């Protein structure tokens, strides 16, 4: 869920200006041009900050998390209520916390989106995609990772 | 001619024309598409229904 | 070989139903457009119109032109052309597009690669993916709607 | 090796022609920009204008940086600097360039490679075509006129 919280009775403690970006909820990239490419696509399952795939079957064809070889875009955004995702397309590049596999992943590694969807170390990627942080944990099955996405790779 | 551009009025009036025609066939019908065959339709919200469905 | 019907048509179009009505050769441009598309024109050699194109380079008195092609060499896609100034207008292979495309004379979902006279094929190197079945404009002229996205690897 | 030193002189130049005025190291930028290309920013390591350029990362006390190279490791194209800041300003890989570019020490239509230095040279990950032949700016200093659309 990108905004899971609907009640409590008291205040999260949040008055510290540092270290405040790193949260499920942050969509949308770190750093963003305003030449940047954005669709919107009809999704199933979950795929917030994924990278996703087009599944065409009647209805018009649909995004859902997923990676390899069959990668169209990561998605940035969802609108619950309209059940669309907005999804930036793999010619264009990304900045920005995505969903990784683990918490083995360091800075400086490369990285392959898998079948879920999810970053994970790697000769057999390809896309280009590098980490720029280490592997921090949301909950206990979810890790983010910084990582620029730019381009696809010539071989294997 | 050679390209098929418009003025803005006529532009405009044409593309409303054919909104209000997909306007009437969604209440009509309840579904959205293009389509003759009425296939790849457009997903739409619950509790959103036309007269035939 | 002309963007527009080269012969005028003989009636007045009975244009009351919506459905279908694209499926015609002159539809230019792509069916979905962003604001942030880069567009480039070239001159154009020979009629590239919605094919793959590549660039191609003369004896050096003249600047380099567009001609239909694909495989290794292709450089992008033409969306348009104007005919008074031989003007061919290209989306670069690094910009996404979604529109209809020469087929070569294929159902829903098929990766489809360009060839040599830049037309769409069934399969290598260009990521295009078939979102409809080929429609029928001329006996030996065949267009389907396709998404580019860019260079695959390998 | 700076793109525009400051030098005073006692003569002024005479312009004679307005053809090939444009083969300086100055000549900044694209020669045939759009308006909807993405630029960014980074800071320099090292003089990697009018290079192709990689990332690179230091100990992790500072941010990311960027420095001359190519190969697998071709982030983008180095297009400007600013001296006065340090900061270098690229073209992303996943947008396509055209203006001059370093070239190592070719003709119209051949296809070039970045080496690990972000030269320029004869062929191939990388889709680079010579629009032109080598102009030389000094003895080692060769620029090309380059078609850069993405890798291969």
């Amino acid at each position: 869920m990108k905004n899971p919280q609907h009640d409590a009775s008291l205040l999260s403690n949040s008055n510290e200006f540092r270290d405040k970006n790193v949260e499920f909820f942050a969509s949308g990239g770190t750093r963003t041009s305003k030449f940047d490419k954005l669709e919107n696509h009809p999704f199933l399952g979950y795929p917030y900050k994924r990278g996703v795939k087009r599944v065409i079957q009647h209805y018009e064809p649909h995004v859902e998390a997923g990676g390899g070889e069959d990668l169209y875009g990561i998605c940035i955004d969802i609108d619950e209520f309209s059940k669309t995702a907005t999804i930036v397309p793999i010619t264009n590049n990304f900045e920005g916390y995505l969903v990784a596999k683990d918490s083995t992943v360091k800075v400086k590694d490369k990285l392959i989106f898998n079948k879920d969807g999810a970053l994970e170390k790697v000769n057999k990627a390809t896309i280009n995609a590098t980490a720029l942080t280490d592997a921090k944990q949301i909950s206990n099955e979810v890790y983010l990772v910084k990582v620029a996405v730019f381009g696809n790779k010539a071989m294997s | 001619i050679n390209n098929n551009l418009l003025p803005f009025a006529q532009a405009y009036k044409l593309a409303s024309s054919e909104i209000i025609k997909l306007i009437n066939h969604f209440v009509l019908t309840g579904t959205v598409s293009i389509q003759k065959d009425g296939k790849n339709q457009k997903r739409l919200l619950p509790n959103m229904y036309g007269l035939l469905n | 070989l002309m963007k527009n019907p080269q012969q005028d048509s003989g009636l007045l179009s009975n244009s009351i139903d919506f459905r279908d009505q694209n499926l015609i050769f002159s539809n230019s441009g792509g069916v979905c457009t962003s604001s942030k598309d880069k567009i480039e024109n070239y001159p154009a050699k020979g009629y590239p119109y919605k094919r793959g194109v590549k660039l191609s380079f003369g004896d050096g008195t003249t600047e380099l032109e567009v001609e239909a092609g694909g495989g290794d060499d292709l450089y992008g896609v033409c969306s348009d052309i104007d005919e008074f100034s031989g003007m061919a207008t290209v989306i670069p292979i690094t910009n996404n597009f979604t529109g209809y495309l020469t087929l070569k004379k294929v159902n829903p979902g098929d990766k489809l690669n360009f060839n040599q006279h830049g037309e769409l094929e069934k399969v290598k190197s260009v990521n295009a993916i078939a979102l409809s079945k080929a429609h029928k404009l001329t006996e030996d002229l065949f267009i389907v709607l396709a998404s580019v996205f860019g260079n695959r690897a390998i």
